[PDB]
């Protein structure tokens, strides 16, 4: 597949990657991180930039990933 | 005697190396790193490195303000009361980052494990 590295910084301040499909949607991510770091997704808020993730989209509707050089930041809130 | 050192540690096999600090000697070959991002746990020692500073010239992964990681190159540091800034080169621009936006692959740290691995 076409994964690729994105980092995600916990409300303790934790941060840790995933292997995310450009396809994924944000629900998904919220799944990956359950599946990491057992926030339930009703716990998560997901943003890059300070721009807030919705449901529904994909990482690639919001123009987040770029190259595999290039890793964002998601932050939960 | 590792105790209160900073080092740059990796808590998963094939995660990142993220700045902290040596906590306790707990044995079982673990030592517990208190991360300068709060997580704290238990770390195998090969997963430890025990270079502070990172040196000049060690290809690193540095947070960008645009909220991305690359990969760049360190160039310098400064410690302003407290706090180290590293300047770090990416294609051929410098930048000051905060200590705990600079992490290492997994790459990046095994290029440093022979000199500065703990054991």
């Amino acid at each position: 597949p076409g994964s690729m590295l994105i980092f995600v910084k916990t409300l303790t301040g934790k941060v840790i990657h995933l292997e995310v499909e450009p396809s994924d949607t944000i629900e998904n991510v919220k799944a990956k991180i359950q599946d990491k770091e057992g926030i339930p997704p009703d716990q998560q808020r997901l943003a890059f930039a300070g721009k807030s993730l919705e449901d529904g989209r994909t990482l690639s509707d919001y123009n987040i990933l770029k190259d595999s050089k290039h890793h964002p930041l998601l932050r939960l809130r | 005697s590792f105790v209160g050192l900073r080092v740059v540690a990796k808590w998963s096999s094939n995660g990142y190396f993220y700045s902290g600090k040596i906590t306790r000697d707990v044995g079982a070959g673990k030592y517990k790193l208190l991360f300068d991002d709060g997580y704290e746990c238990d770390v195998l020692g090969k997963d430890i490195l025990l270079c502070d500073p990172i040196p000049l010239d060690t290809e690193v992964t540095a947070l960008s303000e645009d909220e991305y990681f690359s990969a760049g190159v360190v160039k310098g540091h400064r410690k302003e009361s407290g706090e180290l800034y590293y300047s770090i080169e990416k294609e051929g621009q410098r930048k000051w980052y905060k200590r705990m936006a600079v992490i290492l692959s997994l790459e990046q740290g095994n290029r440093l494990r022979e000199q500065y691995g703990l054991g």
